[PDB]
């Protein structure tokens, strides 16, 4: 057996599949030829430099004009390089693909500026936190990247509705969009992102300033199959049901924080829920009933989770186990009307199905450290 | 002076194991970067169990449907990174102390996170202070 | 849908043609060659692969002849059950089917054979993988310095 008996392309296509880490302090220290194959920057392509204890600013400019051949950038937190590394990364790569750089709260919006202005071709851009996110400079992508697929702008409070339909517009080809916490953003940005963008699969907009008014838009999105409307302003049933009723694509479904869906509507849902995986009712004002209605009429549901609601007993989550075919994960965090010798009865006598309380939550980290034990 | 305020229930020795296991650094899964003002981006490492446990907001925030890579980092933002602390140390060991100052910014970051009996607790402290 | 290939020592496997259509080499040679009416069905002859890393290459197409693909996606570490159960096997084997995955062009066994390797990669010191891979060590202790000089900022 010898590694180096393979063909220089195969040995960087292996070299690929590991992490700028372990290729920078393990692999280029083997031998002299894997130093000059690691050494290379033709297949660099994709990079990750999450973090990297934020060591780099000029070399970023270093490996923008070392190398053009780059279809994915990462760079999450490090928080040290400035817009000018960003803007002439950008300058040298326009092929770029996916970009990805979450809690980098001191790029302001000239980057993005020269991100849509040298790089058309982008597909996937996760932008998260990132303070001084104006519309004007969100403009920019939504005018420039019209082959966009997949968004992410969470905690960015400095956008308002300008940006976002603006984005809703172009970019026809955007199957995901995430939002979290962000105000400014209403019914309208929904409404507009329903009705311009039919491929449209994953979208949330958990936090924000949306209503029943905005919701019921999805419904023109036959395609949607992962839906997050958390701590959401006011959602009444009906809406949620008219979303599972019309998206029958529907396969997550995220309703915590709501104190107004009752158990008829969880009923409603898991009826009219042909395809519906995983349902989520964290401290939705609920009862026993709903677990029943999804155990009994839902041959789908995989995943729900009905953590701190105050009342769920034993015999909703005892039915539910007996009742459902499809159920594997059952989220009883928190219920303090749940005796626990129960749930130990049912972790014991009811296979593939993980019941989740705080203290068997506790119990399996306690078990994953008591691998390496001690006290 | 200094409030305080103490929690007995059944975790009490879950508790006390998953708090030595965060003081050892082991498993989390859960990066806190609380940011407040000028204050520096604190970093805190925890896990989802034991902060679900005690708030429903961390639970809601928790069930974002993938956790394939483990660790996720939760930027926070409007509270300082002390009264996150004393959030989690009482999360952690049922126990809390906070000054005769600091009692309304943790009954404000108790309030965004639903801490029903840290937020009981600082109400009469308020209440006490006249 | 019948076609005959023959390998380097021998051997003859007789599989479905839309079987060996994974393999860009395998199916561009017989578009080109065997277009018009074959000629009492040929035999197909591979000379870079033995019979054994041939039988295995045909189990692992036979098993995914239902994939399908959608090219400069994501890295993760998906790797199948069933790939991994079929790449349980010694170094030689794997490099053999490695280079029988490079030579019959599939992208899929490639992938997985390439990821598996540096699986087997990760997490482990020069030294370890010197020992693992059989790799001497011609660092001297000065280029061995410099190396990790260069690379301090990770």
């Amino acid at each position: 057996p010898d590694i180096n008996q393979l063909p220089p392309s195969i040995l960087l296509k292996i070299f690929s599949n590991l992490s700028l880490d372990e290729r920078c302090l393990s692999a280029s220290l083997v031998c002299k030829y894997w130093r000059d194959l690691c050494l290379d920057f033709q297949f660099w392509k994709q990079l990750d430099l999450s973090s990297r204890q934020q060591v780099t600013d000029e070399l970023l400019e270093k490996i923008a004009s070392r190398s053009q051949n780059i279809i994915e950038i990462n760079i999450s937190d490090c928080r040290s390089m400035s817009d000018n590394g960003v803007c002439v990364l950008a300058f040298k790569c326009p092929g770029l693909l996916r970009y990805t750089a979450y809690r980098c709260k001191q790029l302001s919006d000239t980057s993005i500026i020269a991100v849509a202005s040298h790089c058309p071709l982008l597909q996937k851009v996760h932008v998260g936190n990132q303070d001084k996110l104006t519309d004007e400079g969100l403009k920019q992508l939504g005018s420039k990247c019209r082959e966009l697929k997949d968004i992410h702008f969470g905690q960015c409070y400095k956008i308002s509705d300008e940006g976002m339909i603006v984005i809703a517009k172009g970019c026809l080809k955007l199957q995901r969009i995430y939002m979290q916490e962000n105000k400014l953003v209403t019914d309208q940005s929904v409404k507009a992102f329903a009705e311009h963008c039919p491929e449209l699969q994953y979208v949330g907009f958990m936090g924000c300033s949306v209503t029943s008014k905005g919701v019921i838009h999805l419904t023109k999105l036959r395609n949607l199959s992962s839906l997050d409307l958390r701590h959401i302003t006011e959602l009444d049933n009906e809406t949620v049901m008219e979303i599972v009723k019309r998206c029958k694509n529907l396969s997550s479904l995220n309703l915590c924080l709501n104190w107004i869906i009752n158990d008829r509507c969880v009923e409603v849902i898991a009826k009219e829920g042909q395809n519906l995986k995983e349902l989520y009712l964290v401290s939705c004002k609920i009862t026993d009933y709903a677990l029943i209605a999804i155990g009994r009429y839902s041959m789908t549901i995989e995943t729900v989770d009905v953590g701190w609601c105050k009342e769920i007993t034993d015999q909703g989550a005892t039915l539910i186990a007996q009742s459902s075919k499809s159920l594997r994960y059952l989220g009883l965090m928190r219920c303090d009307k749940v005796n626990e010798v129960t749930v130990e009865q049912l972790v014991q006598q009811y296979p593939h199905i993980t019941f989740s309380t705080v203290l068997q939550d506790c119990k399996r980290t306690l078990e994953r450290a008591y691998q390496m034990g001690w006290t | 002076r200094t409030f305080s305020y103490t929690l007995e229930d059944h975790t009490k020795q879950a508790a006390g194991i998953m708090n030595e296991l965060r003081l050892s650094q082991q498993l989390c899964d859960v990066t806190l970067q609380v940011k407040y003002q000028d204050a520096p981006a604190a970093q805190f490492m925890a896990h989802k169990v034991v902060l679900a446990s005690s708030s429903p907001v961390f639970k809601a925030m928790f069930t974002n449907g993938l956790r394939e890579q483990g660790m996720e980092v939760v930027s926070i933002e409007g509270i300082h990174p002390k009264v996150m602390e004393r959030l989690i140390e009482f999360a952690y060991t049922a126990s809390i102390s906070m000054g005769e100052k600091c009692v309304l910014h943790v009954m404000n970051g108790a309030v965004m996170y639903q801490i029903d009996s840290v937020v009981r607790a600082c109400a009469d402290f308020l209440v006490q202070q006249l | 849908p019948s076609i005959k290939l023959q390998s380097s020592d021998g051997e003859i496997f007789e599989v479905d043609v839309e079987i060996a259509k994974q393999s860009v080499t395998i199916k561009t040679m017989l578009e080109d060659l065997g277009m018009d009416d074959e000629g009492d069905d040929d035999p197909v002859p591979l000379p870079n692969v033995n019979a054994a890393i041939l039988k295995k290459v045909i189990q692992w197409c036979t098993h995914h002849k239902d994939d399908p693909p959608p090219n400069k996606e994501k890295r993760t570490d998906d790797i199948p059950v069933w790939d991994q159960e079929f790449l349980k096997v010694d170094q030689g084997t794997l490099f053999e089917l490695i280079l029988a995955a490079n030579y019959l062009d599939i992208k899929g066994l490639l992938d997985v054979t390439c990821k598996t390797v540096a699986n087997m990669i990760k997490g482990k010191t020069p030294e370890e993988i010197r020992k693992t891979f059989n790799i001497k060590n011609d660092f001297t202790e000065e280029e061995e310095a410099q190396v990790r000089k260069e690379n301090q900022w990770c």
